[PDB]
């Protein structure tokens, strides 16, 4: 059931500055008013991300990267668009891969042998007699063996209406492979920005340890189309993306010193071999 | 030394004995399955190994003791004999089947088909791997062919890492394009059970548990029975496995739904979110607070000073309150008279405070004269 | 400042005394509970042994740091006991003593 | 039994460890076994054990 | 082992130039009083200068 | 007394040196004779490092 989308228009890669973001807890101890020094697979501060758009005005962009030692994902979001992932090596059943999706209803992870299409995407229809709107499409995988991890979350049914206006909530992950553990770290801000990163300090704590026990070394974005009667021609060409974007960085191993404040939030973090000067401040502590 | 000369000593700091002891582990019932994990009519191939989820049970584990004999039992990261003791954060099973001559390679920082290419442990590895002979389940006459493992890779496996490809292995030059032949094997082979076989090339059935201690919630525990908790008395502490000795009150920090214990700049533990009532609880150290003897020569007499620093004295944290307990500016003086004179310094005290042992004879404390 | 030198200098040895109990020094762990709740009595004192090698030795770097600052201040108190005798109690010829 | 043998050495848990016999591991002494088949076992199972 | 080993090495480097530094203060301060009582005056003190 | 103490010290501070002889310092023994009887040359070296 998978079809190819054509009507794209090329561009460069956009690139971003990450200012001082990307920093999770490091462990699950309760630790307050205190700079502890911890090394890590960070998000070094201030590096250079990549920026992929997802708008009509169409471009949108959810190409395969690579996952270097671990993936810094921003999303920058008003209408869940960005609704999950896919990793693995090859992608193409001939290995185990992971499958991470918030189809509108649950949240599903497997680690399975999917067979994934060139343009893996949900589809939410607009519907002109009701103003509602519900998930369509599901084009993500064309077949699923030897399947063996499986989780599905309680059922729900979240907001997916267009909205038209600003960006409100920016969900921010770490996803790291360790030992045969696929941990994620997760983070949701609200916010009234437009375009880039959001200044500021936030830290994100742990959400889940997956036993995937799998190599991973690429991972594509999973987003949802906007389908409507505005939009001719066949599935490959009737559709239109909404408003959205994601900001993607590499972790690397790095020296951090934390600042946990009276209450057990990391408040701030200088990250040492940044600059001499953050050489300095790790020094003194 | 048998003999103290004449002067003011340090000693040890005030020291309190713990009461009573206390065992503070998470409240559940259930056996932990173990019948599911070493009872199981199937266990699965070394290559495509089976991980099981374990959490909210009682590893008791002297269920096995009646019909369970493991060939080896090695636990790393931990001894066997405080299992019984403790609480397991996040507990995973693996199971397989190898042959009895490979598991040896079951251990960390190993080689070999088994270690390298089906199934390998990392070294920062708490656990423990139980292996069992399974000749009489696992073997059949013939030949039991459904148990296989990877004998061809073109890279050792990560640690925890499975791999059920079956993609034609090339070991040669030429491409195999997907079909056997010359240079051309296919990954996996299957090994040959049977009853009249040598113990080394006979089936074992393996499990290695692995979890983590002291540093995250847990939901696996032993078979410990619970106490009632006791605050504001230095008391012995077992909270989900975790020793100690000290005094516990209630605490205003607010851990994190994953946080269980609380650390200080000193990494020892501050803090601890009580296990069966969700609530948090400070443990501070019970002994606190310095004594100094002020004694004449022992020759002179046995009677002596003593200083307790930092108690005030105006139920105390004093050995034996006795008579002649006067408050000086260097902490409480037990055993010593006040005389409302002055006189030069015999045996400092401090804060401005000197001793002397005077006329019957007694030990005087007063504030030292300058001139 | 040269008396808050002093004063911080005693300060912040004993609060980097406090700090160095979180070293391993080899042992699985730098917290005496967290050995003998995970070992038994049999290597944990090998553990604790190695606890307390590294310990003792930070007390003795302690007190080796202390001797040398004790005495530097016998050297300025001793100075200062001289100025207190030949410029209080009298008046001083030497050039640029007092 | 030939699988408890691993049991009778210091710091271990089991049947043989806990309920019938134990060592400390300051233990200076040493630990022979061999295996007693065809003096110990006989046909239907020799129970005086 | 070898990390604790190195750091012992450097401590001990480190109180030995602590020893000299307190020496060469003492012979920089009894340096600095010749140059106060000899240079910029002349000293009634026998044997001094 | 002055006098006194600069003796003593020293004296003291030797024989605290003789007395710290008796400390294992981690290997099995304080004495390099029970070690080098008991072990062998094979972990006799580690004891005695
Ligand atoms: C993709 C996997 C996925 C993850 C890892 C995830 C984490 C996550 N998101 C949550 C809230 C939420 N999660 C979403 C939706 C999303 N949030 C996202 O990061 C993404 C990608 C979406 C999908 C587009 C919304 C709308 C809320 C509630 C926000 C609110 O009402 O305040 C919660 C809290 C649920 C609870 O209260 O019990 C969790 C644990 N949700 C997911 O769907
Ligand atoms: C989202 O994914 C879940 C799981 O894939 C779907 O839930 C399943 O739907 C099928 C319908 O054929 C049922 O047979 C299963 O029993 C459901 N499994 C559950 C709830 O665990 C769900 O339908 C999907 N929702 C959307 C909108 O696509
Ligand atoms: C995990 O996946 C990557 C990519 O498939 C593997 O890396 C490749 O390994 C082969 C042979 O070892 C090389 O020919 C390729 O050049 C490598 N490609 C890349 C991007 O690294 C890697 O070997 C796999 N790791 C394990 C443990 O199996
Ligand atoms: C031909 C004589 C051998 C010369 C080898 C010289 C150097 C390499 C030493 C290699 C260790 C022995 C390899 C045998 C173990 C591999 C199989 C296994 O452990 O599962
Ligand atoms: C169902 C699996 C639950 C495992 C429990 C989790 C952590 C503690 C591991 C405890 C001991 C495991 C079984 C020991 C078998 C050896 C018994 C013996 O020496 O004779
Ligand atoms: C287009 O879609 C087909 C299947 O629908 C797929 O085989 C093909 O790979 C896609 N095109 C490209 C360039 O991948
Ligand atoms: C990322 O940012 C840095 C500095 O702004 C720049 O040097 C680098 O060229 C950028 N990356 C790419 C691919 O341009
Ligand atoms: C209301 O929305 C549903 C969603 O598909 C649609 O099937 C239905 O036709 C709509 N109601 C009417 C009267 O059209
Ligand atoms: C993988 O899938 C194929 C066919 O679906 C099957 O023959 C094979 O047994 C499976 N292997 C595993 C480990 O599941
Ligand atoms: C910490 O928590 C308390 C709640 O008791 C709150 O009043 C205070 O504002 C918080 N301070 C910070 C920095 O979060
Ligand atoms: C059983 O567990 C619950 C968990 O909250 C706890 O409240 C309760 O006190 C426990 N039962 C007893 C007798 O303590
Ligand atoms: C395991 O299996 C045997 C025979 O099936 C049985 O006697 C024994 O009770 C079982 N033990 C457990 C813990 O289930
Ligand atoms: C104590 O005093 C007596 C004098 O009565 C003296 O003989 C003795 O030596 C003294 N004790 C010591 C240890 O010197
Ligand atoms: C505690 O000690 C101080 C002197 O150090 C004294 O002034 C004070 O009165 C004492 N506290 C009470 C309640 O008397
Ligand atoms: C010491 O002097 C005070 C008056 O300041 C008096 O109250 C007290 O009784 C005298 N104590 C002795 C032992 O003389």
């Amino acid at each position: 059931q998978c079809v190819n989308l054509t009507t794209r228009t090329q561009l460069p890669p956009a690139y971003t500055n990450s200012f001082t973001r990307g920093v999770y807890y490091p462990d699950k101890v309760f630790r307050s008013s205190v700079l502890h020094s911890t090394q890590d697979l960070f998000l070094p501060f201030f590096s250079n991300v990549t920026w992929f758009h997802a708008i009509h005005v169409k471009r949108f962009d959810n190409p395969v990267l690579p996952f270097n030692d671990g993936v810094y994902f921003a999303s920058t979001e008003k209408s869940n668009i960005i609704r999950g992932w896919i990793f693995g090596t090859t992608l193409d059943s001939k290995t185990q891969s992971l499958l991470i999706v918030n189809n509108a209803t649950n949240v599903v992870i497997k680690v399975c042998e999917f067979q994934f299409c060139n343009d893996p995407f949900l589809g939410v229809y607009y519907h002109k007699n009701n103003k509602s709107w519900m998930e369509s499409e599901f084009r993500v995988y064309s077949s699923a063996n030897n399947c063996t991890f499986e989780y599905v979350s309680q059922p729900f049914l979240m907001d997916l209406e267009g909205k038209q206006g600003n960006f409100k909530n920016l969900r921010e992950f770490v996803f790291k492979n360790i030992d045969g553990y696929f941990k994620i770290y997760s983070k949701h801000t609200p916010i009234n920005l437009v375009r880039d990163l959001p200044q500021g300090f936030s830290a994100l704590e742990p959400l889940v340890d997956l036993p995937i026990g799998i190599n991973i070394t690429r991972f594509q974005t999973l987003l949802a189309l906007h389908r409507s009667y505005l939009t001719p021609g066949d599935s490959s060409s009737g559709w239109t993306a909404g408003a959205a974007a994601y900001y993607v960085g590499y972790l690397q191993p790095r020296t951090f010193l934390l600042k946990y404040n009276e209450n057990g939030t990391i408040t701030d973090a200088v990250d040492c071999a940044l600059d001499p000067l953050s050489e300095t401040k790790c020094t003194l502590k | 030394s048998f003999t103290v000369e004449k002067g003011i000593y340090q000693t040890s700091n005030f020291r309190v004995q713990p009461t009573e002891s206390i065992v503070r582990f998470p409240n559940i019932t259930n056996l932990c399955p173990f019948g599911e994990v070493f009872n199981a009519t199937r266990f699965a191939s070394v290559y495509a190994w089976n991980r099981k989820r374990i959490s909210n049970c009682v590893a008791d584990y002297s269920v096995l003791y009646n019909s369970a004999s493991f060939s080896t039992f090695k636990c790393y990261g931990v001894s066997p004999t405080k299992l019984n003791d403790l609480c397991f954060t996040n507990v995973y099973a693996d199971s397989f089947v190898i042959r009895g001559d490979e598991v040896r390679q079951i251990a960390p920082g190993q080689t070999g088909k088994i270690a390298d290419y089906n199934y390998k442990l990392p070294c920062d590895f708490t656990g423990c791997v139980i292996a069992w002979n399974s000749n009489n389940l696992d073997s059949k006459v013939g030949g039991n062919y459904n148990y296989l493992y990877r004998l061809f890779r073109k890279s050792n496996l990560k640690p925890f890492e499975r791999d059920i490809s079956t993609e034609i292995y090339q070991a040669g030059s030429t491409p195999c394009n997907g079909v056997e032949g010359f240079n051309c094997y296919f990954p996996l082979q299957s090994y040959g059970f049977q009853p009249t076989n040598g113990v080394g090339y006979q089936p074992y059935r393996v499990v290695v548990l692995s979890f983590e201690l002291l540093h995250a919630p847990a939901t696996v525990c032993g078979p410990k029975k619970s106490t009632n908790l006791v605050k504001n008395k230095c008391v012995n502490f077992n909270f989900n496995g975790l020793t100690g000795t000290g005094v516990l009150t209630e605490s205003n920090k607010k851990f994190l739904p994953f946080q269980q214990f609380g650390r200080d700049i000193a990494d020892t533990t501050d803090a601890v979110r009580d296990p069966q009532t969700l609530e948090i609880l400070d443990i501070t150290p019970c002994s606190f607070g310095g004594v100094s003897v002020i004694t004449p020569g022992t020759n002179t007499s046995n009677q002596v000073a003593v200083l307790y620093q930092d108690v005030n004295c105006t139920t105390w944290r004093v050995y034996s309150t006795g008579s002649n307990v006067f408050q000086t500016r260097a902490g409480c003086l037990i055993g010593a008279e006040h005389v409302n004179n002055s006189y030069e310094c015999d045996i400092p005290i401090g804060a401005g405070i000197c001793a002397s042992y005077q006329t019957s004879q007694s030990i005087i404390a007063y504030t030292m004269s300058l001139g | 400042g040269k008396l808050q030198d002093v004063v911080n200098q005693n300060a912040q040895a004993l609060n980097t005394l406090v700090k160095q109990l979180s070293s391993n020094f080899g042992a699985i762990s730098s917290v005496l509970n967290d050995i003998l709740s995970r070992l038994d009595k049999c290597e944990a004192e090998v553990q604790i042994d190695r606890l307390i090698t590294g310990r003792l030795q930070s007390l003795q770097t302690y007190v080796t740091q202390q001797l040398i600052r004790a005495a530097e201040i016998r050297a300025s108190a001793n100075l200062a006991a001289t100025k207190m005798s030949e410029c209080v109690l009298g008046q001083s010829k030497r050039v640029d003593f007092c």
